[PDB]
């Protein structure tokens, strides 16, 4: 599960990293085995990164990034 | 004969760099003012001894200091003489420091000062700008330095060759955000003495002139993106208008743009961002300040879905000019202000570049004959006109500085670079341009200094010309005026005279040219264009000119020199039958030309008014916009002269039956209205066959626009007019309805969101044909609870281009010129429909009554308005007749 809100309110950037953020994979504390609406030109995706399908945990194990793209130009990593 | 009552600075005294602090209030105090105060330091270099500190103020308060307005401090080891006195020298907005000694030679001096202005809604220095969010009512702190306010915000030597460094410093509310030509250094601070403010210091500036400073408080909303050189773009508005998108269109083209220009001119922009910031209440269109471009709403926000294609192509010119500006202004610097072209002349045609290539698909680049060349050379074609660059000892006042910010200096500029970038190639031109921007980095330059890079690059590509560019762009920049070329067909001869559309005008400005110019000629023969000519003579013969048989020519294929053409009368004929015969056959733009050179030369009396007549018979089979535009904009003279006549009538009947085919295409083409055609050109041609249709009387226009106008009414949130039509639309079905209509007009302008939508509301209002309803708009313009004081002359002019409110407006310019003044466009505006004898009388009443009050910027304006007055008067005596029996046999 996941929620952000973009930046507002008096001097802050619409289209830059979100204001609020909450990755919240339930039962965590390493577990093994979308609320955002469209606000604007803001959208956000998972995509791959060193494994090679799309025990997970949100701590380093010794992944794939949580991407979150403005009208698919600006995009930034979570 | 005192220095202190002359308006040129010194050269006694040069600075070198400034710190500023500047903290606004933006509540107002007991008084109901709102204010800001703040502290400056300058260090300056002693050029020539002098017991005397000249330095620019205007409406500042300064708090004492060791006894003194100012405290004044040694460098170097320096020991500055005591201060005898300060004053304020308000004619010549000066503080003057009297001093007890002499200063010394090649010595460096600090001063300090502690002052208070009005942070006053006057759109200039340090002003207040305001919008509501909801029921809150917000308050903005920004600037508008150009010309001569920077000395409105702080003392400052203010000439834009005292080139020095500024140290900002903004003392702001804590939840505010600061804003400088430069990043911020650091973070915002809580201030000691009381953290309700924030203190933002901002990085040194480069070298700059004092009139690009930028101080803006507020809490906008911004949305960024860093451009492909390194440039970090941001786009600031108020919170709404950046969370509703509408300044995503600037960040779509501000960065590409600013990148294109680095590229082509083969210079970086130095500064690490470009700020683009649009303000709810600013005068002109934008201003270029460096690091902190300031625009209209207007100017920089666009909405996709309610925006029009004209305000989108507005948006991305004005972001090009300013852009180019970056180069052109503020990199390198005019001199002084009598040379104000090579600043905005540059800009008005680099725009084009770069809009262009934003949109490439759009042509923008040959609009420049329409909304430059022809725009101009009617106020260049007076003897009342002004050279491109007037000599420097003619500017010395602040009103005479914003009096060249005219047409001549922006639309004249532009055409002559046009034409110099066109015989010399543009490669070659922005080759010039490049060496002349590398070696003046920083610095100021006079228009000889272009003229000798210029030259370095044609010689360096073996261009080959009939003499230097100094000698042939001397006679384009240092005379006013321009030739009226006429080919003798015959036998191939050509003349060049100076065009005044009234001959018996009273040329008073001498030339030491003798209004001769050199002239570089294209042509084209039965549609092949033919090898190029330079006319360097009062006359000559060339068999390029020379035709036989059924052959004809043209001159300045594609307008792209700055000069009309005439021919004889059998050449004349054979391009109306060309124009009969197959129309496309002759460049779009050369048969706008010979509209609008054929009018013209009709005003002049070089032609028949017939001729220039018979010249608009094929638009009612021409589909293209430019060709109509520029009848249209030929005929605006006609309406305004005959639009309270008996020829008006019939004038209509005759636009009628010219546009009724192409209407009826357009309607065919849009589907009844539902969609806009693809091709922006194609566009405005439709909204130019609506406009005219409507205006003319066709009755399928006025059923379709009153409809549109009444299903609006009918579904307030859900508008089904096109942005393309809405202008039209709103203007001829007030003028159609009544005060239903104009109501609901009026309610949608008070409670608009986007201001493009307000803007043509706003005109749309002055349409209503009832004089009691123009008497209360006109009312309403004066209140700025109801339309802001940015937009009240604007407003005006609306009001005195409907035929009912001429009589309206005059009256009441008559009646409140001294409140009007103590509290230019206009002038012109409310003047061009005068050709009575009656009104002339009249204007020179007017004249002589508020001699003493003075006209200010006006001051030209109102000679070229009466030199047009007088020209009105004989023009219409000499034509009405005519033009009449014309209409009526063409109208039927
Ligand atoms: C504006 O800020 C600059 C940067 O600090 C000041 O320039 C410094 O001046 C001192 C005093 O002469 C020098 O020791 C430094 O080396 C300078 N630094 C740089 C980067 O030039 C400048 O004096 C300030 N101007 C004012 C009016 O305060
Ligand atoms: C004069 O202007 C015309 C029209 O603007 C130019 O013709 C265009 O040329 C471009 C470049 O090849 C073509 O893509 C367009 O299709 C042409 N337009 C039309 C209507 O055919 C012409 O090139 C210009 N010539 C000069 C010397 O300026
Ligand atoms: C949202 O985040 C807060 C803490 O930031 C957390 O307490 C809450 O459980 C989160 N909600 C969801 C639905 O993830
Ligand atoms: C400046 O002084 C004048 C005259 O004393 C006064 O009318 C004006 O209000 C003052 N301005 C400010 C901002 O205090
Ligand atoms: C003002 O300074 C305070 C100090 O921490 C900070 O919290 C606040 O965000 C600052 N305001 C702005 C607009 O930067
Ligand atoms: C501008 O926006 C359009 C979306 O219509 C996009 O296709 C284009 O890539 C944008 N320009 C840049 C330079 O990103
Ligand atoms: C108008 O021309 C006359 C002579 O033709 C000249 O004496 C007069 O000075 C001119 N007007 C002005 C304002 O100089
Ligand atoms: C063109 O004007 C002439 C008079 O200058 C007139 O005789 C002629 O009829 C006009 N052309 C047409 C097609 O009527
Ligand atoms: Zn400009």
């Amino acid at each position: 599960y996941v929620d952000f809100k973009p930046q507002s309110g008096g001097g802050k950037c619409f289209n830059c990293y979100p204001a609020g953020v909450n990755i919240t994979l339930a039962n965590f504390n390493p577990l093994c085995v979308a609320v955002y609406a469209n606000v604007g030109r803001w959208s956000a995706s998972i995509n791959t990164g060193n494994c090679p399908f799309s025990c997970f945990s949100l701590k380093d194990i010794p992944a794939m990034p949580i991407v979150a793209n403005w009208a698919y130009s600006k995009y930034y990593t979570i | 004969s005192k220095a202190w009552n002359r308006y040129r600075l010194p050269n006694t005294l040069k600075p070198d760099s400034y710190r500023v602090t500047l903290r606004p209030y933006l509540t107002p105090n007991d008084r109901g003012l709102y204010v800001f105060k703040g502290s400056s330091t300058v260090r300056f270099t002693c050029k020539e001894a002098t017991d005397v500190i000249i330095i620019h103020s205007k409406k500042l308060n300064y708090t004492l200091s060791q006894g003194h307005r100012v405290v004044l401090r040694g460098v170097g080891g320096s020991q500055p003489p005591d201060i005898d006195k300060t004053e304020l020298v308000e004619p010549t907005e000066y503080l003057v420091v009297h001093l007890k000694g002499s200063l010394v030679k090649d010595s460096q001096y600090e001063m300090d000062s502690e002052f208070e202005g009005e942070l006053a809604d006057d759109l200039a220095g340090f002003y207040r700008s305001e919008y509501m969010e909801g029921n809150v009512r917000k308050v903005v702190a920004t600037t508008q330095m150009q010309a001569a306010d920077a000395r409105k915000s702080f003392p400052c030597f203010d000439e834009p060759a005292m080139k020095a460094e500024f140290n900002i410093t903004l003392i702001h509310p804590k939840d505010l955000t600061a804003l400088s030509n430069m990043l911020p250094k650091g973070p915002s601070t809580p201030l000691p003495e009381d953290p309700n403010w924030n203190v933002t210091e901002f990085h040194t500036t480069p070298k700059m002139s004092t009139y690009l400073l930028a101080f803006i408080v507020s809490e906008f909303d911004y949305v960024e993106k860093q451009a492909s050189n390194g440039v970090l773009i941001r786009i600031w508005a108020r919170p709404s208008a950046i969370a509703a998108g509408h300044g995503d269109y600037a960040l779509n083209v501000t960065g590409p743009i600013l990148n294109f220009f680095a590229g082509h001119y083969d210079t970086p922009y130095p500064l690490p961002k470009s700020d683009q910031i649009g303000l709810p209440d600013f005068n002109a269109g934008a201003m270029e300040n460096w690091g902190l471009v300031t625009y209209r709403e207007n100017s920089l926000l666009f909405d996709p879905l309610s925006s029009s294609s004209s305000n989108k192509e507005r948006v991305v010119t004005v972001i090009a000019h300013e852009l180019a500006h970056q180069w052109f202004g503020n990199l390198v610097t005019i001199e002084w202000w009598n040379d104000l072209w090579l600043n905005e002349g540059f800009a008005s045609y680099v725009e084009y570049l770069g809009a262009d290539y934003a949109e490439p698909t759009w042509n923008l680049k040959d609009l420049m004959v329409l909304n430059d060349v022809y725009r101009v050379m009617a106020v260049d074609a007076l003897a009342s006109s002004h050279p491109l660059s007037t000599p420097a000892s003619e500017i010395n006042t602040p009103a005479q500085i914003s009096e060249l910010f005219d047409a001549i200096s922006y639309s004249k500029g532009a055409s002559v670079l046009r034409m110099l970038s066109s015989f010399l190639s543009e490669d070659v031109f922005k080759q010039g341009l490049a060496s002349y921007l590398h070696t003046f980095a920083y610095q100021n330059t006079i228009y000889l200094n272009l003229w000798d890079h210029l030259q370095e690059a044609v010689n360096n590509r073996s261009i080959q010309l009939p003499t230097t560019v100094r000698d042939i762009m001397n006679r384009w920049t240092l005379q006013m005026g321009f030739p009226v070329i006429t080919v003798d067909t015959s036998t191939g001869t050509l003349s060049q005279e100076h065009f005044l559309l009234d001959p018996d005008s009273n040329v008073t400005r001498p030339s030491e040219f003798n209004y001769v110019w050199i002239v570089p000629i294209t042509s084209i023969r039965d549609g092949r264009q033919q090898q190029d000519y330079w006319l360097i003579d009062v006359r000559a013969q060339n068999d390029l000119f020379s035709t036989s048989g059924n052959e004809w020519v043209l001159l300045n294929l594609n307008v792209t020199g700055y000069y009309r053409v005439n021919y004889d009368e059998e050449n004349w004929r054979k391009i109306q039958t060309q124009l009969q015969r197959d129309h496309s056959a002759i460049p779009v733009i050369n048969r706008a030309q010979i509209i609008n050179d054929a009018f013209n030369l009709a005003s002049a009396h070089k032609v028949p008014v017939t001729l220039a007549l018979n010249n608009t018979l094929f638009l009612i089979e021409e589909r293209q916009y430019m060709p109509w535009e520029a009848a249209l904009s030929s005929l605006s003279y006609f309406k305004l002269m005959f639009d309270r006549s008996e020829v008006y009538g019939p004038m209509k009947n005759y636009l009628k039956k010219q546009v009724t085919p192409l209407f009826i295409h357009f309607r065919n083409n849009t589907n009844n209205w539902r969609e806009i055609p693809e091709n922006l050109m194609d566009q405005y041609s439709e909204v130019n066959a609506i406009s005219t249709a409507c205006s003319n009387g066709v009755p399928e226009c006025e059923e379709m626009v009153s409809g549109l106008f009444k299903q609006w009414m009918e579904n307030p949130n859900n508008n089904p007019i096109h942005p393309n039509l809405r202008s039209t639309v709103y203007c001829n079905a007030i003028a159609q309805g009544g005060e239903e209509e104009w109501d609901f007009a009026w309610e949608q302008f008070r409670n608009a969101t986007l201001v493009n939508e307000a803007d043509k509301l706003r005109a749309a209002l002055a349409c209503s044909k009832e004089l009691w309803i123009l008497n209360r708009y006109l009312s309403y313009t004066l209140n700025p609870d109801l339309i802001r004081k940015q937009d009240a002359t604007s407003t005006i002019i609306s009001i005195t281009n409907n035929v009912i409110g001429q009589g309206l407006v005059w009256d009441f310019v008559q009646s409140n010129w001294k409140k009007l003044f103590n509290d230019s466009n206009l002038i012109q505006a409310v003047t061009r429909r005068f050709s009575t004898e009656y009104e002339l009388q009249q204007l020179e009443q007017f004249k002589k009554d508020n001699e003493e009050t003075g006209f200010g910027s006006g001051t030209r304006a109102l000679e070229q308005a009466l030199e047009k007055t007088k020209a009105n008067i004989k023009w219409v005596k000499e034509n009405k007749e005519v033009v009449l029996q014309w209409f009526t046999e063409n109208s039927k």
